[PDB]
């Protein structure tokens, strides 16, 4: 079995965000139903981890911190690449009956959020990314940030990261290419994967002020809840190296 | 601290 087919067996199922479209939409009831949908996403995202190749060899510690560090970048990338295959249009489908269309856009403070995440399936769109390149793309944001002391089991994780990194490359030779093309789409892909960085610090600036602000009423899940609570104090003490391609 | 994380990696699948 190909390291990638492995890979692809592995992929969550479609989760429903249980959206009741008779009652009209708000930002807040759009806001609220996303994160409880989130921390399934996330329940989901556990089990998916422990069953991609090489994760549970690393510490029980190690694998806490590559999820607890990660969690953002999976949730925006699985979220980009649903958008990208749902529709050819601006249309952010966090599950199949909760799609924030035009009209939805237009709701008050909603689009200064979903901007961030349609950045991503729009260059999903523009590189034309397949399915093969999303897997690998998708492991390697797991393992894209480390504690800046480093990991229980560092060198194991080092060996692991350079397995999907190949995984990666594998899959940009199937696309009928030659060496100079092939190093143009690692090479653009790799900067994706790099710009993900910033996407999730945008993210999680909305994230971290809606969660410590109570007077707003927005409800996390206990999932979603812990890994903020561990998460703000590791970014408050620059607890955080976050791994480049490029500079 | 991580309560419900560790319990997801720790518990059988
Ligand atoms: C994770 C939450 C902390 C966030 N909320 C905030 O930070 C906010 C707005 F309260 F401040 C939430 O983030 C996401 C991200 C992805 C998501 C979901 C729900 N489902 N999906 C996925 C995941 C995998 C997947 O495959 N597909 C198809 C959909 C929620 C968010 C962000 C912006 C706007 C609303 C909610």
């Amino acid at each position: 079995p190909t390291l990638v087919s492995l890979l692809e067996v592995i992929e969550p199922e479609v989760l429903y965000a249980g959206y009741d479209s008779s009652v009209p939409d708000s930002t807040w009831r759009i806001m609220t139903t996303l994160n409880m949908l989130g921390g399934r996403q996330m329940i989901a995202a556990v089990k998916w981890a422990k069953a991609i190749p090489g994760f549970r060899n690393l510490h029980l510690d190690d694998q806490m911190t590559l999820l607890q560090y990660s969690w953002m970048s999976l949730m925006a990338f699985a979220l980009g690449w649903r958008s990208y295959r749902q529709s050819s249009a601006n249309l952010l489908c966090f599950a199949p009956d909760l799609i924030i269309n035009e009209q939805r856009m237009t709701l008050p403070d909603m689009y200064d959020q979903c901007k961030h995440m349609l950045y991503v399936s729009s260059e999903l769109h523009r590189l034309q990314v397949s399915y093969e390149e999303y897997l690998c793309m998708k492991t390697l944001l797991l393992l894209s940030s480390v504690p800046k002391d480093g990991l229980k089991s560092q060198a194991l994780f080092d060996e692991i990261r350079m397995t999907y990194i190949k995984e990666l490359g594998k899959a940009i030779v199937k696309r009928e290419g030659n060496s100079s093309q092939n190093s143009q789409r690692f090479y653009q892909l790799t900067k994706l994967l790099d710009s993900m960085h910033e996407v999730v610090e945008n993210l999680l600036n909305y994230c971290f002020q809606t969660f410590l602000d109570k007077t707003m009423s927005i409800e996390f899940p206990e999932m979603l809840a812990e890994i903020i609570t561990n998460q703000i104090p590791k970014y408050s003490n620059g607890n955080i190296k976050k791994l480049l391609f490029h500079q | 601290e991580n309560a419900l994380l560790r319990y997801l990696l720790d518990k059988d699948d």
